[PDB]
């Protein structure tokens, strides 16, 4: 139905936002991992 | 509804993408191991200089 199709687009749009937020978290994890390696460098030094 | 189920599948695909984001972080964790190895490599170079002295 028209209502179901309209609700499908809204939920699909929220899915893209969730994926974008998840992708941003992955980028943050890589940055945090690099900082951990940098922190370990001082201890290793 | 069928449209809602398709939206749930898109959410499930996003959930899979969210799981893939952890896999992307896991993929980036390989660079973290290389970054950790680079940190040890810098210490190894410092240790080599200390060893030379």
């Amino acid at each position: 139905d028209e209502l179901n199709k309209m609700q499908a687009f809204i939920r699909k749009e929220a899915e893209e936002k969730a994926k974008e937020i998840q992708l941003k978290a992955d980028q943050e994890y890589e940055i945090e991992k690099t900082n951990i390696v940098r922190n370990e460098t001082n201890n290793i030094d | 509804n069928g449209i809602a189920t398709l939206l749930q599948a898109e959410k499930e695909a996003h959930e899979i993408v969210s799981k893939a984001r952890k896999y992307r972080q896991d993929k980036l964790k390989q660079a973290k191991t290389d970054a950790a190895k680079e940190i040890d490599s810098y210490k190894i170079q410092k240790d080599k200089e200390l060893k030379e002295f």
